[PDB]
RNA sequence: UUAGCUAGUAGGUGGGGUAACGGCUCACCUAGGCGACGAUCCCUAGCUGGUCUGAGAGGAUGACCAGCCACACUGGAACU
RNA sequence: UACCCGCAGAAGAAGCACCGGCUAACUCCGUGCCAGCAGCCGCGGUAAUACGGAGGGUGCAAGCGUUAAUCGGAAUUACUGGGCGUAAAGCGCACGCAGGCGGUUUGUUAAGUCAGAUGUGAAAUCCCCGGGCUCAACCUGGGAACUGCAUCUGAUACUGG
């Protein structure tokens, strides 16, 4: 790494890829759910996480985790995915924006309500 | 081979001081005479002495204080692979004023403090810290 | 743009008295100042590094009533000026207007000073100032206006202030309800519990 | 032609016109050969409101540069304030 | 008089025939508030016994740092066996810009205006021993005057 | 006085036109090592007095052809 | 993980043309020129003053504002 | 219209995220590898400070968050500023063109280098003093900077010829 070696062959920069490639640098892209199905995660956890397999707006086909405690999602219904890797489901990188545009919020949740789309209680 | 006589001189000073020599010796030259003159002026050697008619040996008598070395660190700046020519505002100030930096200016070889008081840059040969 | 909560929760949370109430009553008699506020308030952990810098910053913020982006702009201006950074930050927070009204004693506390300023009652150089965050300058008069000259709470606040100790970088003549910011204060004239290297380290993280 | 005119650099309800020796066929805020002075319309009391380098202005008027209406009135105002 | 700051309390483990044996160490620095520091490393079976032993080992074998008013005398690099580190003098009154263990050892050391940066690995042990090395190899201009055989205004 | 350069000669195989390798000495914009870069100029000349190895002083003129815009003012070191 | 490219192509002389030099355009001749200091080829891109970040060297980027370039349904051509 | 003046009443005006460590902020109740949280380490299998609810608090505040995107931290592309025995890394070894670097003395040249001046780096922005909009954002005067380029004039230590 002398300066003659540097001008003969330059110091190559450190480029790297985005971990959410299907969003196309859009913060929320709108997907149509083709499937909604449960999967048990990879060990040492054990549950039945709900992954909705959506076809995005730009032709991409990705599954995406569903948050909250329970849901209402079927197929044929447009939702918004927002990125963010769920650690324990192998090969799922997106969450669904709970509250957005067909997927209503959790039932009777009182705290953290903006993250799950629930109006103020009176 | 001997691709840097000035770094030969500086490495000999650093080695002799870190190995507790008293009178180190090297082959002489005009730039070595000028740099050793700067060091004897500022007080990083006791006295230098160039002996020899056709090809001489320059001898440097090293200083000590309480056993420890006097030159704490000494290094090149403008090595021959990559030379460092510096303008007057972009001059160094090694060790926040304490150490000296030898600059060859148009008016011979002189310490960077004298270079700032004469108002011209040059080439930085060493950072006697 | 303010904090409208129970003020002794702030005073009890820091532990030091923030000069948040008047002084007719002893504030240790007013609140249970010994324990911390909340339920688990008899617990005192070995307070961490983020904790100790946050506690010094929040003590200054809740003494002077200044919110966070206002404080961050005061820090940016303080580090931007010449001289010592903490000295300049305390100089700017002292050169706020409602702090000047509290030091001259026209309002009871700093919050009452904020209400007195904000309700159109202070004349800096004979000019109405409607804003609690006016910056005052050296050699500058500051006076109460004529529709506020009759208010009983001003002379009650005056008797409370001249019961308290006086600030030394000001001139006051309360028989006119006025005074003058004679010189910008120093670090030495202020209090010593307010520390400064913690604030400059927290906003230079 | 090249004119000496006024470009309105300011904010809402409170303009501030800087005079420019600019081309005719450019924009108002566009390029200019040389900037000479300014005129603050809502400039207050006890201060200076208008400042024009009459040396460079008369140099350009000799050089063939015309005048504008408002800066003509302003040059008359400066030489009257003399 | 001497103010002391703990830095870290680690939980080392030695594996024997029965099982693991959990011990606790302690890395506490102590100093006067000026150029006199001593770090200390203690290690015992329970925590306050370890930190008291660390405080004794720091309360002796201290250092002698000559100083300016509250700031260093030159930029220093200091390396010791995990880490090289770089700490720099600052203007008057600008906060101890460091962190982790450098912050604790410098605010105990009574420097008050520094600019530091920890390169390499940053274990608390390694970086406090390297910071102590940096404060060692820092020297006063009166010391450099006596050393070089000049006067302090001749160095300027 | 005239802004004129000096460089060597690569070749002269075509007529009334030489090509000149000006090796100007530049600082490198990041690493600071003074590397050399030789720029070639198609230089016009009359009667073809120059050949490979000549050291020519040249000035810029009106463009004599498509890629040739420099004519010479004096010629030193004619041979090897 | 593109090493060859270039036939008006590199230059000359003569004619023509242009507001103006010039293969800009022709006739004839010379056989050249470009290339590992990256030619040619592929993919992406308006550029700059700047903006964001950074202690700094730099990294990313070109919204508003200002300068320059290009285009006006797509592809051309000329007139005034 | 800016702004000033008069009216009557505390009336018309506070939310969002978080609380296991990193990270400021803890206890009870409902669950029981279920429901779920997750930015990483990991939580949940019958006393869950990590899931859901309450109480309390902490942080921001007319905003608060989640996502996307850049830089920093990343000295994790290192010129300033890394490394090569064993962690990833010395071509299997030599010859050698181009390229890079070149002992020592003198003389000249002055290309690189340095220094002064000239032209220039549009204005806006950035920054330093200042002025105004009651304050600030914002608007604006003067100044340096515009780390460059070119030209003239010098100096000769280093490097080059
Ligand atoms: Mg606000
Ligand atoms: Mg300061
Ligand atoms: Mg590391
Ligand atoms: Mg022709
Ligand atoms: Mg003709
Ligand atoms: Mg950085
Ligand atoms: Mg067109
Ligand atoms: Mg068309
Ligand atoms: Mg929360
Ligand atoms: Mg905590
Ligand atoms: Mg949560
Ligand atoms: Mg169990
Ligand atoms: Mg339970
Ligand atoms: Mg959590
Ligand atoms: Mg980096
Ligand atoms: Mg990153
Ligand atoms: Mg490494
Ligand atoms: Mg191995
Ligand atoms: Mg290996
Ligand atoms: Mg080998
Ligand atoms: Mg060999
Ligand atoms: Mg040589
Ligand atoms: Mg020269
Ligand atoms: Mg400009
Ligand atoms: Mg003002
Ligand atoms: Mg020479």
């Amino acid at each position: 790494a002398t300066v003659n070696q540097l001008v003969r062959k330059p110091r190559a920069r450190k480029v790297a890829k985005s971990n959410v490639p299907a969003l196309e640098a859009c913060p929320q892209k709108r997907g149509v759910c083709t499937r909604v199905y449960t999967t048990t995660p990879k060990k040492p956890n054990s549950a039945l996480r709900k992954v909705c397999r959506v076809r995005l707006t730009n032709g991409f086909e990705v599954t995406s985790y569903i948050g909250g405690e329970g849901h209402n999602l079927q197929e044929h219904s447009v939702i918004l995915i927002r990125g963010g890797r769920v650690k324990d489901l192998p090969g799922v990188r997106y969450h669904t924006v709970r509250g957005a545009l067909d997927c209503s919020g959790v039932k009777d949740r009182k705290q953290a309500r903006s993250k799950y789309g629930v109006k103020r209680p009176k | 081979s001997m691709q840097d006589p000035i770094a030969d001189m500086l490495t000999r000073i650093r080695n002799g001081q870190a190995a507790n020599k008293a009178a180190v010796t090297m082959p002489s030259s005009k730039l070595k005479v000028a740099i050793a003159n700067v060091l004897k002026e500022e007080g990083f050697i006791e006295d230098f002495k160039v002996e020899g008619d056709t090809k001489p040996e320059l001898e440097l008598t090293l200083k000590y204080f309480q056993g420890k070395a006097v030159v704490e660190s000494i290094q090149r700046v403008s090595r021959p692979g990559l030379r460092i020519y510096k303008r007057k505002d972009e001059l160094p100030k090694v060790m926040a004023g304490l150490g000296i930096a030898v600059v060859s200016t148009s008016k011979g070889v002189m310490t960077d403090r004298a270079a700032r008081q004469a108002g011209l840059g040059g080439e930085i040969i060493c950072y006697v810290a | 743009a303010r904090y409208l909560g129970p003020k002794l929760k702030l005073s009890r949370r820091e532990g030091t008295d923030l000069f948040l109430k008047s002084g007719v009553r002893a504030i240790d008699t007013k609140c249970k100042i010994e324990q911390a506020p909340g339920q688990h308030g008899a617990r005192k952990p070995r307070l961490s590094d983020y904790g100790v810098q946050l506690r010094e910053k929040q003590k200054v913020r809740r003494i002077y009533g200044v919110l966070e982006r206002q404080f961050r702009n005061y820090y940016k201006e303080a580090a931007r000026l010449k001289g010592n950074t903490g000295e300049n930050l305390l100089a700017l927070l002292e050169g706020r207007l409602d702090n000047v009204v509290y030091r001259m004693g026209f309002g009871a506390t700093r919050a009452e000073a904020r209400q007195l300023v904000s309700h159109k009652a202070i004349m800096v150089n004979g000019r109405v100032v409607n804003i609690a965050s006016y910056q005052v300058s050296p050699n500058d008069v500051v006076s109460i206006r004529e529709k506020a000259k009759k208010q009983s709470r001003v002379k009650a606040a005056l008797e409370l202030a001249e019961q308290r100790e006086k600030p030394t970088w000001l001139e006051v003549d309360a028989g006119k309800m006025e005074g003058t910011f004679k010189r910008k204060p120093e670090r030495s004239d202020l209090s010593a519990d307010i520390n400064e290297h913690l604030i400059v380290e927290l906003y230079s993280k | 032609m090249v004119t000496i005119r006024l470009a309105r650099h300011g904010a809402k309800k409170r303009p501030f016109y800087q005079v420019v020796v600019a081309d005719s066929r450019n924009a108002r805020n566009g390029r200019f050969i040389e900037r000479v002075g300014f005129f603050n319309p809502i400039a207050s009391e006890k201060e200076e409101g208008t400042r024009l380098d009459l040396d460079r202005i008369a140099h350009w008027v000799g050089q063939g540069a015309t005048i504008s209406d408002r800066v003509a009135a302003l040059i008359k105002e400066v030489n009257k304030a003399a | 008089e001497l103010q002391e700051k703990l830095i870290a309390v680690n939980r080392v483990s030695k594996t024997v025939k029965g099982g693991r044996i959990f011990s606790f160490t302690a890395l506490t620095v102590v100093g006067d508030g000026n150029g006199r520091v001593g770090f200390g490393y203690g290690k015992a079976r329970e925590v306050p016994a370890a930190i008291q032993k660390a405080m004794e080992k720091a309360r002796r074998n201290m250092i002698n740092v000559a100083l300016n008013n509250g700031t260093l005398q030159h930029p220093v690099k200091g390396v010791h066996t995990g880490s090289r580190v770089f700490m720099q003098p600052a203007s008057e009154g600008t906060g101890i810009i460091a962190g982790g263990a450098m912050r604790a050892v410098l605010e105990v050391a009574g420097v008050h205006n520094v600019l530091a940066k920890a390169y390499g690995s940053t274990n608390p042990i390694n970086v406090v021993r390297a910071t102590i090395d940096g404060l060692e190899n820092m020297n006063s201009p009166e010391m450099v005057a006596a050393k070089r055989g000049k006067s302090v205004e001749e160095i300027l | 006085k005239i802004r004129t350069l000096q460089g060597r000669v690569v070749s002269d195989k075509m007529e009334k036109s030489i090509v000149v390798a000006i090796e100007r000495f530049v600082k490198h914009p990041i690493y600071g090592k003074f590397i050399k870069r030789t720029t070639k100029l198609h230089v016009h000349d009359e009667n073809n007095e120059c050949g490979i190895g000549d050291v020519v002083e040249i000035r810029e003129c009106r463009p004599l052809s498509k890629t040739k815009s420099w004519t010479l003012v004096r010629v030193v070191e004619k041979a090897v």
